[PDB]
């Protein structure tokens, strides 16, 4: 079976919706699962075999997968490489084989209730706080970016990491933003029931219908499905991506649930051309930026995201926390506390073999390999040879 | 590939119709001369072919219409093959027309004088071919062999060569690799009967040499005769002409002197008590006629550097006569003064041999001359009222010591190897072919010493002299010197030696003062000290004169010349070693040892040495501390000794406390295993009484352990493989590997099992067992296993109870790595069995307190290692399988149960092994094995195999199943062969050199095809040697 | 006898490098034909023959960084580079005017070979003990930066006290003086900022080497204060002095103990 | 191209790949991955008289890999018998490998290798180490692990095949 593991914002019902397609025509059950954080965990458990054979998020941490061997290398026939935008190809790409099949690119979302007139820059945005008020996410990098490289941004010469970014100037003002008041359930909560002013939220503005709208530097997450090395699907992992998601169907039926935005199937995409949001969705990639795919990229994220919860209020700042986040950019993690013998020797400790049951009871049971059993018409002559063959002693 | 291959090869082997002699000579020059690729396929088929059951019957054709030898040789492989294999079942009329087919090409060819410039390798091939014929049907199918090829060769000169050639092969054949070619009984049959037959042979040869003038003909018979030579009856040898006609018709025309001089050394080898005087004779005429060739005037150093190959050859082979001959008969001349000028002539080309630059053949002489030496020793050890024997030798015995003084090889021999890591390391070579030529000149010039201590002193001292008075002045010449003075060691009487010694430094410090030129004094500083470091016993009779040489190491310590330091630093612990109780102690006129001084002083000392060099400097200072009985000043010592390293480790150890990731820094790790270096050095010298140091560091040394071993582990799961190429990963690996060479350095040398296995042991489980567990397989250090294979054969007893967990950790993650095939992760297979072995061997209870189904999978494990083409990894399975029998069969209780359940799976799974050619190695173990479990069925096993146990006794059982798994792995096997192996299999199992050539012969009985009645088997002889092994 | 007279030549007259009041041997108040105590006329002779510079510096550092030997009183090859000292026994009367003191740590000393993108420490006898990323020029990856210094590498600071420089950036300075030399050099290093702090380009903390006036009171003085690092001992250099590689009597060294009988 | 056929020999396990590996790439192969047949490769050396090619014929060992065995010695110029002196059978095994080599060899330089010196338990001691001797071979102890004597068998047989005695390795 392919046991799935995707995001809980995202879809993940309408994955299902066609994984019944696939079982149906297959007999192969589709699991689409939502475990806790599945980017951390799917490089760590293909450590004592399980894992699940194809995954779903953004391409920056196909990178790290990449590098490790846990990515199955894809060819697709080229006909299939026909039905989907060539650099949507160069985003999955690295070093120069295909790990993961492009699915869909990943804007603003306000009440057109309070803020009908769209700012065309954030400086402007805080000082209409005072009249409602009297009258998005913090933790997370994903969320905060759109300032922080709005006035200057591993950069492209390939990334040389060594060479990272100013940052301050759209981190900073943002800031003052939190503190004079102008995460996830909190924030959103607003902007559901119309109580204040990426595309995985967009089906979600529907019971309560809070008048929705996108307009006019965010980071442009081409969502990939990656196949396991380790998983013996290999073969029917790109069946089930190929011939029952990317198709005028499948696409179809995850955007049916909770839209996807712009997608690389050229057949589904000019469908979806005409459609306001999305048009003005690949809008934010022509002023945005292509995200990275690299092992270097997920020490970078996880930076950017502390740099900003203490900028608003905690024990450090921004510039001292950039200073920092500078610095943070060969192997992401490893050890993390050096004291740890302590730590062992007064834990809770589990059991093995060779430590459970009866030696002197049975020696018996029941049960080149390894535990095999062991693997263990014309006589010759003619011509002068036979003839002067009378023997070298003559009778 | 094997589609390429098969294709070529059943396109030849069709049989449909004409056969394309084109195809096959293409595919044989592109194998001769071909491309990687095409080669590669050309050799692919040309073997997958030569293997096909039938493709003899395509070989007269190639043999018909091909044109180029090449493929006419591979022909003959083929048949090769068959007749080696299938003769006994080919069609009879076919097995005759291969007989006619390949004598009659011999007549044809070899009475051509054209063979020559035809293709002497092709005739040697078809001569071999008729000798596999022979060996297949001689003499029960062929009886007239023998006298027809003997009449046949007065037919033609040509015709008796080549038959000269063949005889010699089947000599070759038949009594020089007879083993593991040839069963037992049939190659004592076909010795018997060429021994038989030989008389009329012999006649042929004398014949022939005494009468012909063919150059060719006359070598070829001597090449012949020198096999027969190998094994001939003596009374051919040493009472017909023979020896005579080799001397006086042979010996001194040029192209026959070499293969006349080896039949010679072959007869002078012979050590027989009847033939006394046609030794003498030998000797005397063998004499006579070299000095013709090779004149006492040569120098035959020049004779032999200049010469061409044949004349060198004839130098070598005259040094081996020389030397063979005086080895086994010096007697004899000894005792015979019209004898002495020629003895004398002997020895006197021994020295010019002796002169010659060439190890080898130095080699060979200097056997002679330890010989001799030995010899003289033992007759009478006393020096300069004379012994007979040496009164004899005294005109050339000083000769002798002034070549072994002349031409001493270097004492110990380093070597510049870099690490698995990126470490260039000082490497000292333990047990070479130089190192050996270099204890037997000290050997010899030690005897030579004795019979006379003054001619050695006298030589010796003049030789230093020649050095001081620049006459034989050169580095070469004053190390050579020195090397030998020192090599002397404690020949001379101690008084005698003081004498001698300090006339010797004080000459050399007098060299050292009158040579200009920083190298010059360099080199003389070096060889002073050398000597001073051979000569402990000197040391340690005056202090003064000790603390002054030990204060110019430390003076010599700064010297900016290369070699200068590090010869202080290996002369300051070979000092150290041989000298460490005048440190501990206190001396007259001293206040304080001379420990305590060196330790006040040890960085001012140390400042100017590379890393290594203070590690040598630490080990040695580590042995003066060892030297120190009193627990408690010892404690002291021990703590101000790794006072420095301390400082830094700890300096280290709080930066890793105030951040994990300076164990990143590159600087860092390699300070850490530097540190970790000096420790292991130390904890070597100290032993036991440094676990105080150990036990200081231990704890913190386990976390940097595995902090270091998740980095690499998870640098590993970032980058795969590659990473663990570049400087950082190396490094951390290298202070991995320091870790536990320092933790197994000081286990081994513990006089504590108890301490060890309640204080040390434990943290060892999670730090590093539990890490190796955790650790991804690429990241796993193999030299885990491998330590705790030394801790357990160091605690045994002590550890028992801890075996399970252990096994936890390490047994179940490492068999995953290497039960998928034989090759990779080899040094975990060998650490990994080493462990196991460790275990078996100390822990054996641990065997009985777990679960049978795990057992299971350690049996498995076993059979797996002996399983094995890795030599070492079979040899420790065999092993462990051995002294696990025995382990079992001192445990009464589970003895009976474990018979029963696995007795069956090992010796068929042992036999598996022992029928295959890869394995032979293990032979000697193998056949201890069987030997071992069949003497356990005929009396020490009481349960019975199957339920019908009344019907199936133990012996009958065995019998009937062996005999039975051995006809259906082999069916090809008679029943008679096999019955007359399984009873050999009880018959010989309390001789195990027979059990092994028992198993030998079954070995090559397996590997042809004898077919249906055709019994040249031997049952009689056979069955009866069985009898006679029976009674006893 | 024989034997006093044997231990008394091995310890009075056995030298490779042949120096006279060397420092690898112990003082010589404890005699050598190599222990002299008429050092003042060989420092004025030996100063007397610098003023007339008849060598070639300027290739010699561009030998030493680029590692290229050509042709046939000065040394090739890394080994010997370094400017040594006699003890210091015959003490100057000019001395606290024209000679300085630098207080020495307890370390090992090092010649600094920074170029090409990598910073390398030699041994007196010229092994490269260590290859390391510095922060002085040519020490970075970031090819004719090359810098020359002298150092005493202190293990436990993991700091490369710098004594003397040599060469800076192409400039030698082998033809200037002991005073212009330490001015220069600590003028240089304070500022170039991070060059005195581990970072990952730089883990080796390199340091400039405090020195003193020898009058009086300066030496209890120097006597007196604290160190960042152990005390190894004392050198006094003599102001003019060039930098000539090899022993010589243009600088002196004591143990600290050993100052309380030096005129103070 | 002034090159050379030399044909290597011995038992398994013996260390003849690593051998010829190491001299080509420069790494120490740590598998026993056994030879089939044979491979050959084209190994380069630079003297003081120019450039020298030995082809080399790296046979397998084992009996049941064995291929063509001596047609492997066809035309070869040169050889090396090589053995393990941790393993006394890989020596005792050493006169059949000769007499293969020098049946279809007549007239050729042979060099015999004890091998893996580097190993502390050395059970072939160099006193038992002769046949060489009568058979006017060269013998040498080597290491493929720690670089010991690495060089002179090639050397040796350089010398012997070009003729001048004089004759040095040199870098590039
Ligand atoms: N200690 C040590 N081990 C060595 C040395 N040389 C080779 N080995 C090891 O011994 C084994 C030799 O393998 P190969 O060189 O493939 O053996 P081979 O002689 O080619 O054997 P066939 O392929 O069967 O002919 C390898 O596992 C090496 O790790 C050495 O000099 N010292
Ligand atoms: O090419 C260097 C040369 O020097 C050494 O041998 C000489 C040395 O050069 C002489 O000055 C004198 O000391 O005799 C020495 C004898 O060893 C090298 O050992 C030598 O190989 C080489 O020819
Ligand atoms: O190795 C040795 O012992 C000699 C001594 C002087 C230099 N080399
Ligand atoms: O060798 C050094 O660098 C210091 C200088 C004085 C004595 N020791
Ligand atoms: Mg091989």
């Amino acid at each position: 079976k392919l046991v799935i593991w995707i995001n809980g914002d995202k879809g993940y019902n309408g994955l299902a919706e066609v994984g019944k397609k696939f079982e149906k025509d297959t007999g192969i059950k589709v699991t689409v699962e939502h475990p806790d954080k599945l980017e951390e965990k799917f490089p760590q458990v293909a450590a004592t075999g399980d894992g699940p054979d194809i995954i779903f998020w953004a391409h920056d941490r196909f990178g790290g997968y990449a590098q490790s061997g846990l990515l199955a290398e894809i060819t697709p026939d080229k006909a299939f490489q026909d039905k989907l935008y060539p650099f949507t190809w160069d985003a999955v790409r690295y070093n120069g084989k295909l790990i993961a099949y492009p699915i869909a690119v990943e804007s603003l979302i306000y009440n057109k209730d309070l803020l009908p007139n769209p700012p065309k820059t954030w400086e402007e945005i805080p000082a209409l706080d005072k009249e409602l008020k009297a009258k998005f996410n913090l933790q997370e990098p994903y969320f905060t970016w759109p300032l922080i490289a709005a006035d200057g941004g591993f950069k492209y010469e390939k990334y040389d990491i060594k060479d990272v970014g100013g940052a301050k100037a759209g981190l900073t003002f943002l800031v003052d933003l939190i503190k004079n008041k102008h995460d996830y359930s909190i924030a959103e909560a607003a902007f559901n029931k119309g109580e204040t002013a990426g595309p995985w939220a967009w089906s979600n503005i529907d019971t309560s219908k809070v008048n929705y709208g996108v307009t006019v530097k965010p980071f442009v997450g081409v969502l990939s499905a990656g196949i396991n090395a380790a998983s013996p699907n290999k073969e029917l992992a790109k069946e089930f991506l190929e011939n029952y998601l990317l198709t005028d169907e499948g696409l179809e039926a995850v955007n049916k649930d909770k839209p996807l935005g712009a997608v690389a199937l050229k057949s589904y995409e000019e469908e979806l051309a005409k459609d306001p949001r999305i048009a003005a969705t690949m809008e934010n990639a022509q002023k945005g930026e292509i995200m990275p795919n690299i092992p270097q990229m997920s020490a970078f994220w996880y930076a950017v995201r502390t740099a900003v919860i203490n900028a608003a209020s905690g024990r450090q700042t921004v510039d001292e926390a950039l200073a920092a986040a500078q610095t943070n950019a060969e192997f992401s993690n490893t050890s993390n506390l050096f004291g740890n013998s302590g730590a062992k020797t007064f834990g809770g400790f589990a059991s093995s073999s060779f430590g459970e049951q009866k030696p002197t009871g049975t020696f018996s049971s029941g049960g080149p390999t390894f535990g095999g059993s062991p693997g263990f018409g014309k006589v010759f002559g003619e011509g002068t040879a036979a003839a002067s063959a009378g023997g070298f002693g003559f009778g | 590939m094997t589609m390429l291959a098969d294709h070529a090869a059943r396109q030849l082997l069709d049989f449909s119709q004409k056969l394309d002699i084109n195809l096959l000579d293409n595919v044989v020059n592109c194998l001769y001369h071909g491309e990687g690729a095409q080669q590669r396929m050309a050799q692919e088929v040309l073997t997958h072919l030569k293997e096909h059951p039938d493709a003899w019957t395509r070989v007269d054709t190639i043999l018909e219409f091909s044109q180029n030898m090449n493929t006419k040789y591979y022909g003959l492989q083929i048949l090769e093959n068959v007749i080696k294999t299938r003769w006994k079942i080919l069609p009879r009329n076919q097995c005759e027309g291969i007989k006619k087919y390949v004598v009659g090409l011999i007549i044809k060819t070899s009475s051509d004088p054209t063979c020559v410039e035809k293709e002497k390798v092709y005739i040697g091939k078809l001569n071999m071919i008729l000798v596999q014929i022979l060996k297949q049907e001689w003499p029960k199918h062929w009886p007239t062999f023998i006298s027809d090829i003997v009449g046949a060769s007065r037919t033609s000169e040509s015709l008796c060569q080549n038959n000269m050639v063949i005889l010699k092969l089947l000599s070759e054949e038949v009594f020089d690799f007879s083993s593991g070619q040839i069963t037992q009984v049939k190659s004592k049959h076909l010795k018997d009967s060429m021994c038989n037959e030989f008389s009329q042979i012999f006649q042929l040869c004398q014949f022939v040499m005494e009468n012909s003038q063919n150059a060719p003909l006359v070598h070829a018979t001597l090449e012949t005769l020198l096999r027969f030579l190998n094994w001939i009856p003596l009374g051919y040898i040493f009472e017909t002409k023979l020896i005579s006609t080799l001397i006086y018709k042979f010996l001194n025309v040029p192209m026959f002197r070499n293969v006349s001089l080896k039949c010679l050394t072959e007869i002078a080898g012979v050590s027989v008590s009847q033939y006394e005087e046609q030794f003498v004779t030998l000797f005397t005429l063998t004499m006579m006629q070299l000095k013709q060739m090779l004149p006492l005037n040569t120098n035959i150093r020049l004779a032999y550097s200049n010469g061409k190959d044949d004349e060198q050859n004839f130098i070598q082979n005259l040094s081996l006569f020389l030397c063979t001959f005086l080895k086994e008969h010096d007697q004899l001349i000894e005792k015979r003064l019209n004898l002495r000028e020629t003895l004398m002539e002997a020895l006197h080309y021994m020295l010019l041999v002796s002169e010659v630059e060439e190890t080898e053949i130095f080699k060979i002489c200097l056997e002679y001359w330890n010989h001799l030496a030995a010899e003289l020793y033992r007759e009478s050890p006393f020096s300069t009222d004379v012994p007979p024997r040496r009164q004899l030798y005294l005109p050339m015995l000083f000769k002798v010591r002034l070549l072994m003084v002349s031409r001493m090889a270097k004492p110990e021999e380093v070597l510049v190897v870099e690490n698995d890591q990126g470490e260039v390391v000082r490497e000292f070579m333990k047990d070479t072919d130089s190192i050996n030529l270099y204890k037997n000149m000290r050997e010899t010039l030690v005897y030579l010493t004795h019979l006379d201590y003054v001619d050695t002193e006298r030589i010796m001292t003049e030789k230093l002299h020649n050095q001081v008075n620049g006459t034989e002045w050169s580095w070469k010449n004053l190390n050579t010197l020195c090397w030998a003075i020192g090599s002397i060691s404690g020949a001379m009487h101690e008084e005698d030696e003081k004498r001698f010694l300090v006339t010797v430094i004080k000459d050399l410090l007098g060299l050292c003062e009158q040579k200009r030129g920083k190298d010059n004094k360099a080199i003389i500083a070096s060889n002073i000290m050398y000597i001073v470091g051979q000569y402990p016993r000197f040391l340690r009779a005056h202090w003064k004169f000790l603390k002054t040489v030990v204060n110019k190491l430390f003076e010599f310590m700064h010297e900016t010349h290369d070699g200068v330091q590090d010869m202080a630093c290996d002369t300051f612990i070979k000092i150290a070693q041989k000298c460490r109780r005048h440190f501990v102690q206190v001396q007259v006129g001293e206040v304080m040892p001379f420990i305590d001084e060196i330790l006040n002083n040890i960085n001012t000392i140390i400042c100017d040495l590379q890393p290594q060099q203070v590690h040598t400097f630490y080990e040695a200072v580590g042995y003066m501390i060892g030297a120190q009985t009193d627990q408690t000043v010892q404690e002291h010592l021990i703590e101000k000794y790794m006072l420095l390293p301390n400082q830094v480790w700890d300096s280290i150890i709080q930066q890793a406390t105030k951040n994990v990731d300076i164990l990143k820094d590159p600087e860092t790790v390699k300070q850490l295993g530097s540190i970790l270096k000096t420790n292991v050095r130390a904890c070597k010298a100290v032993g036991h009484p440094f676990v105080i140091q150990l036990g200081r560091i231990y704890l913190d040394m386990l976390n940097v352990y595995k902090c270091l071993s998740e980095n690499i582990s998870a640098a590993i799961q970032a980058n795969g493989e590659m990473v663990t190429k570049q400087p950082l990963i190396r490094s951390m690996r290298t202070v991995k590997r320091e870790t536990l060479k320092l933790i197994s350095g000081w286990v081994s040398r513990s006089n504590d099992p108890q301490m060890v296995a309640e204080n040390f042991v434990p943290p060892l489980l999670d730090a590093v067992l539990i890490d190796y567990q955790r650790n991804v397989p690429a990241a796993r250090e193999p030299e885990v296993l491998s330590t705790m294979a030394i801790i357990v054969n160091k605690l045994g007893g002590h550890i028992t109870a801890e075996i399970p967990q252990i096994f936890d950790a390490v047994f179940e993650c490492t068999l995953n790595m290497i039960n998928k095939d034989f090759e990779e992760y080899p040094e975990h297979r060998t650490n990994f069995f080493l462990l196991l072995q460790a275990v078996n061997s100390h822990c054996f209870p641990a065997f009985l307190a777990i679960p049978p189904t795990q057992f299971k999978l350690v049996l498995d494990s076993i059979i797996w290692a002996f399983k094995h083409t890795m030599r070492n990894v079979a040899d420790t399975g065999l092993q462990i399988l051995f002294t696990l029998l025995q382990n079992v069969a001192q445990e009464e209780a589970a003895a009976q149960s474990f018979y029963q359940t696995y007795f069956c799976d090992i010796l068929q799974h042992i036999f598996s092994v022992v029928t295959d050619t890869s394995h032979t190695a293990g032979l000697t173990m193998h056949a201890s094995i069987l030997a071992y479990m069949f003497n356990l069925v005929e009396e020490g096993k009481i349960s019975t195999s199957l339920n019908p146990g009344n019907p199936v006794n133990n012996q009958i059982f065995l019998q009937e199943y062996v005999a039975n798994l051995l006809k259906s792995a082999f069916p090809h096997l008679q029943d008679a062969q096999v019955k007359l192996f399984v009873t050999g299999l009880f018959s010989l199992n309390q001789d195990i050199p027979a059990f092994k050539e028992h198993l030998r012969d079954f070995l090559v009985q397996i590997k042809e095809f004898a077919g249906e009645d055709t019994s040249d088997l031997f049952l009689e002889e056979r069955e009866i040697a069985l009898r006679q092994a029976d009674e006893e | 006898g024989s034997m006093e007279e044997l231990s008394q030549a091995l310890a009075s007259s056995f030298s490779v490098s042949q120096d006279l009041n060397s420092t690898a041997a112990p003082h010589p108040r404890l005699k050598s034909k190599y222990s002299s105590l008429e050092q003042s006329e060989r420092r004025r002779r030996l100063l007397e023959l610098q003023k007339s510079k008849r060598l070639d510096y300027v290739n010699h550092a561009r030998r030493l960084a680029e590692d290229d030997w050509t042709g046939m009183k000065l040394p090739k090859h890394y080994a010997n580079q370094l400017m040594l000292s006699e003890w210091l026994i015959d003490v100057p009367s000019d001395l606290g005017q024209e000679w300085i003191v630098v207080v020495c740590p307890v370390g090992k000393r090092a010649l600094i070979v920074a170029s090409r993108g990598s910073t390398s420490a030699y041994t007196k006898s010229g092994y490269c003990v260590n290859r390391f990323s510095s922060l002085l020029p040519g020490g970075n990856r970031r090819a004719k930066d090359y810098t020359i210094l002298d150092c005493i590498y202190n293990e436990v600071n993991q700091t490369y006290y710098v004594l003397d420089v040599m060469c800076w950036r192409g400039h030698p300075f082998y033809d200037c003086q002991t005073d212009f030399r330490f001015y220069w050099m600590h003028s240089k290093l304070p500022e170039e900022e991070g060059l005195g702090e581990k970072t990952k380009l730089n883990p080796f903390k390199f340091v400039g080497l405090k020195n003193f006036p020898c009058t009086p009171e300066s030496l209890c003085d120097v006597l007196s204060m604290d160190f960042p690092f152990e005390v190894d001992g004392l050198l006094f250099y003599h102001k003019q002095t060039h930098y000539s590689p090899g022993s010589t009597p243009l600088v002196g060294w004591l143990r600290p103990y050993m100052v309380s009988d030096v005129l103070g | 191209q002034v090159q050379f056929k030399l044909v290597l020999v011995g038992d398994g396990g013996t260390g003849k790949t690593t051998f010829v590996k190491r001299h080509l790439t420069g790494e120490f192969e740590k598998k026993y991955v056994a030879t089939l047949g044979v491979e050959v490769h084209p190994l380069v050396f630079h003297t003081n008289r120019g450039p020298i090619k030995f082809n080399v014929w790296d046979t397998a060992g084992l009996e049941k890999f064995g291929g063509l065995r001596d047609g492997y010695y066809i035309q070869a110029q040169c050889a090396i018998i090589m053995f393990d002196v941790t393993s006394r059978v890989t020596y005792k095994n050493v006169p059949n490998w000769h007499r293969d080599l020098v049946r279809v060899c007549e007239n050729i330089p042979i060099v015999l290798c004890g091998n893996k010196v580097d190993i502390k338990d050395r059970k072939v001691k160099a006193k038992s180490i002769v046949f060489h001797r009568k058979k006017n071979l060269q013998y040498y102890d080597i290491s493929a692990k720690s670089n010991y004597n690495f060089e002179k068998p090639f050397l040796w047989l350089a010398r012997k095949l070009i003729g001048d005695p004089n004759l040095e390795f040199v870098a590039m």
